RNA sequence: AUGGUUUGGCACCUCGAUGUCGGCUCGUCGCAUCCUGGGGCUGGAGCAGGUCCCAAGGGUUGGGCUGUUCGCCCAUUAAAGCGGCACGCGAGCUGGGUUUAGAACGUCGUGAGACAGUUCGGUCUCUAUCCGCCGCGCGCGUCAGAAGCUUGAGGAAACCUGUCCCUAGUACGAGAGGACCGGGACGGACGAACCUCUGGUAUACCAGUUGUCCCACCAGGGGCACGGCUGGAUAGCCACGUUCGGACAGGAUAACCGCUGAAAGCAUCUAAGCGGGAAACCUCUUCCAAGACCAGGCUUCUCACCCUCUAGGAGGGAUAAGGCCCCCCGCAGACCACGGGAUUGAUAGACCAGACCUGGAAGCCUAGUAAUAGGUGCAGGGAACUGGCACUAACCGGCCGAAAACUUAC
């Protein structure tokens, strides 16, 4: 992967282990007039598109009666740290058919 | 479209002249210890006895 | 293995999985065919990639095997004695002679082999 | 993308319902309208006892786009439905309450008030 | 204006100090060799010739050969000419000098010159992008052909019609140099560089910016 | 007075056939300029206009009604220009209108029938010879044969514009209102290149599943049903995606503002002269370009061997540098061409490993009456991307391919 050596110097570390189904809520820093605050994104990791650098994922939360979906590069600084709060039980890579089911419908499993 | 006029025998003969067939090229060979020519694709079966030589 | 960039080799897909099933079973069969260049071209990555199959002969492979070959004396030959024969030959199992061309369409020929040496 | 003859639902108390894209205001033969961008719109459903009436010829702005849109660090916000709330000619919503959630761009458009009104902005 | 010769590794990612994403070309600006100096009092013009590229000594033929023996430098694979505005401006290179990526740096507006992919024989709809004709209601296997050609009777030169596209050299202007990685002599270049991966560009200063 | 863009008049042209309106697609030209550019007087305070000169570089929206052009209207916009070219364009498309045969209404006629009155329905043929134009080759030429890198005469492309922020709420103005000049950012439309991201596609990828037949049977699979149907889907191609562009500067100018002054003792931007002055013009940017017959330049390589006629020239043969064919291929491609490799080799395939896609293989064991679930196990399967690896194929090979001299000057 010849661009590796580029690569390798932006990668960052420290990510926690997660696979599309889990529950997360991401840190993401944010802009508000010139000072910085940290909202948290609380939903599903639906997908998670493997690029290396370019590794993006996606998660998805119901606010407000409306659905929501965030699509953040794995390794991008605007993360300032990623917590894992359940592991879900699917069988799909990509979990697409949830932008379709409400409340009772879209509930995952839990690896137990 | 149909043509609107017969074509001079100057303009039929350059144009056809055009349709020809190129010369293979031949490279000696020794199969059963006769020389013989053929064309430089066919080298290795000839030498391996996989094509016909009359 | 790698698909064809142009149009399929039989008229479409299907016919062309179909002919190159029954071109690598006559290829294990007999040691070796005659058939048209292109043919020779798109038949050697396949049954190369059967042969590695055989080479490492277990039941998963017989299977993976099976659900390609569907002549079942040609699975045992292929595991018997094509497999163990290749044991210490890493890839190029099959080389490609040129031959003359067809009379009744000028279609360029080509014979297929397994190496033997 | 929003563009001409195409329907938004309305995340206002106004009354209205749905509207129907007229005109992408911003420039002349302009296509599709993003979040943040200031549409001419029609309205198709409204509240019986609501203080706007079918067939209104209002300006709105869009909150929600269902495809999803670039941002500046890289990441991408999707909503599911195309939203829009109707707004005077000093962009200021014409109701008193935002429903739903909306999105950043309306904080470099300027759209102060719709923004503080909003439930969450994302 | 500096310039120098590189090769097309790719596009990744990259984020400057405000977090933003920055889509990066990675060019290979290799080492060049100087080769020959065009002067005016000899060729008429100023410039100077660089070479780029490893190549085996017996593939190269005699003419080059001998060419790049006279130079005073081993052969190598592409040549290619810079040129400069006048005297003083080619006096600062000389034959055998070395040229390096750090001729450039951060920040920099570049021109990158190379040619572009190949697209073989197109349509107008995609060699010219003319709109095509209905898909339906009543159009009679007209839904991508040009249409009219438009007193003399005659078919003006320079008609968009279809034919090869492709293939052509091309520069890219006002190109940024997000980073200039001295280590490796490769340039992360933000934005699209013409050609195919592994393919020969020329990165120049900038003519405007 | 102009024009033949409107109805005309003539009947010169065609009845051994010149398609009749709009619309679509694609143009090209004019300037009698709609916006943008430069101006001047204002019955111009500023803003904004009125009117007028220069100016054709670019741009000039989407819908409702009607077959429509035309037109009215709805939203915008910097603006929604007027015209020529068979009222451009049917061997490019449409057939809604008009313009055959069917039928009805009103009116006319005793009647057959009729109506530059209405209404419903109603076959749009063709394998491109020549010119033209867009692309691509072969041959020859450029005074020996070749090969690199180039100059450019000459052409082609591109040229649009808004909002906001500072200057400045100042100049002006009773106030309201409202600046000039100059910097900055973000846009709309258009164009080009590209595939990191997003998204589309995916007929040799992975998984699920219905009906049926087969592999003796179970298990596990396969053929057919639009790839049977579904969920995903790397590479390539692409846009809905990314990035970039329209410049800056110089020269000569238009309308115009001027300087220095004659004829004509003053005056006069003028007849001598000299200056400023626009998106127009020439350069400037990008691209093609020596078949540019004035067929260019800088270099580098080969730089020699026979035979025949008759020794005048010619003809033939064999070679060098080099090239082509055959061969392995390509993200180059209709063919051809182009580009790379050819054993002194990583060009393609295979093989190994990785990346990525899919999502937990088979077998076995365990739990359950069974459907089924858990472990072995980020499992198995696999294309395009990357790195290794001569294992297979690039081969004990053919064809082309180099110099009359003379004159003058130095």
């Amino acid at each position: 992967n010849t661009l590796d050596f580029v690569d390798q110097a932006s990668l960052r570390d420290d990510i926690p282990t997660f696979s599309p189904g889990d529950t997360v809520n991401v840190h993401v820093k944010v802009i508000e007039g010139s000072k910085e605050r940290i909202q948290v994104f609380k939903g599903v990791v639906i997908r998670r598109q493997g690029g290396g650098i370019s590794e993006t994922f996606t998660v998805r939360k119901e606010s407000y009666g409306v659905g929501v979906e965030r699509t953040f590069p794995v390794h991008s600084p605007n993360i300032d740290h990623i917590d894992v709060l359940t592991r879900g039980d699917v069988r799909r890579a990509k979990l697409y058919y949830l932008r379709e089911l409400r409340g009772k419908k879209a509930k995952i499993k839990e690896k137990r | 479209a149909v043509p609107k006029r017969r074509m001079s025998r100057a303009n039929t003969r350059s144009r056809r002249a055009q349709w020809k067939a190129e010369a293979p090229g031949l490279v000696t060979v020794s199969v059963a210890g006769q020389q013989r020519k053929v064309p430089r694709r066919l080298l290795k079966a000839a030498r391996l006895g996989l094509v016909d030589l009359d | 293995p790698k698909p064809t960039k142009g149009p399929r080799l039989g008229g479409s897909s299907s016919h062309q999985s179909a002919l190159l099933a029954n071109l690598a079973t006559s290829l294990f069969e007999h040691g070796r065919i005659k058939t048209t260049e292109p043919k020779a071209r798109a038949l050697r990555p396949y049954a190369e990639k059967l042969i590695t199959h055989a080479k490492k002969g277990a039941l998963h492979n017989r299977r993976e095997v099976m659900k390609k070959i569907r002549d079942k004396d040609v699975v045992h030959t292929l595991f018997a004695e094509i497999g163990p024969f290749y044991a210490d030959r890493n890839g190029g199992y099959t080389r490609i002679i040129k031959v003359e061309n067809r009379k009744g369409d000028n279609a360029p020929m080509a014979v297929i082999e397994l190496v033997r040496e | 993308m929003i563009q001409q003859e195409s329907r938004l639902k309305v995340a206002d108390n106004t009354g209205a319902k749905e509207i129907l894209c007229i005109r992408v205001l911003g420039g002349s033969s302009r296509r599709y309208a993003g979040i943040g961008d200031v549409i001419v719109a029609t309205v198709k459903d409204a509240i019986p006892g609501g203080n706007v009436k079918r067939g209104d010829v209002v300006k709105a702005v869009v909150v929600r786009t269902v495809k999803e849109r670039r941002r500046a660090d890289g990441s991408y916000i999707k909503f599911d439905e195309n939203a829009a709330v109707i707004i005077k000619n000093d962009n200021d919503p014409r109701g008193t309450r935002i429903f739903g959630p909306v999105g950043r761009e309306l904080r470099e458009k300027k759209f102060m008030k719709i923004v503080s009104l909003a439930p969450e902005v994302l | 204006r500096k310039g120098i010769l590189g090769t097309k590794l790719g596009m990744t990612q990259v984020f400057d100090e405000n977090n933003k994403v920055v889509p990066v070309t990675v060019v290979k600006a290799g080492p060049n060799v100087v080769t020959r100096i065009r002067t005016t009092e000899r060729d008429g013009y100023s410039a100077v010739q660089l070479a780029y590229g490893e190549i085996s000594p017996r593939k190269v033929i005699k003419p080059v050969a001998g060419q790049f023996a006279a130079a005073g430098v081993n052969p190598r694979r592409h040549v290619a000419e810079l040129r400069l505005d006048d005297e003083a401006a080619v006096a600062e290179y000389e034959v055998g000098q070395e040229l390096t990526a750090e001729i450039f740096s951060d920040g920099a507006y570049v021109d990158v010159t190379g040619t572009s992919k190949g697209k073989g024989f197109a349509g107008t709809m995609k060699r010219h992008g003319f709109r095509g004709q209905g898909a339906a209601h009543g159009a009679q296997a007209v839904h991508r052909r040009p249409g009219s050609i438009g007193t003399p009777g005659r078919v003006f030169k320079g008609t968009r019609m279809s034919g090869r596209m492709g293939n052509d050299r091309v520069t890219t202007q006002n190109l940024k140099v997000h980073k200039v990685d001295a280590e490796n002599g490769v340039l992360l270049i933000k934005g699209a560089i013409p050609g195919r991966n592994g393919g020969l560009v020329v990165v120049r200063s900038a003519i405007k910016r």
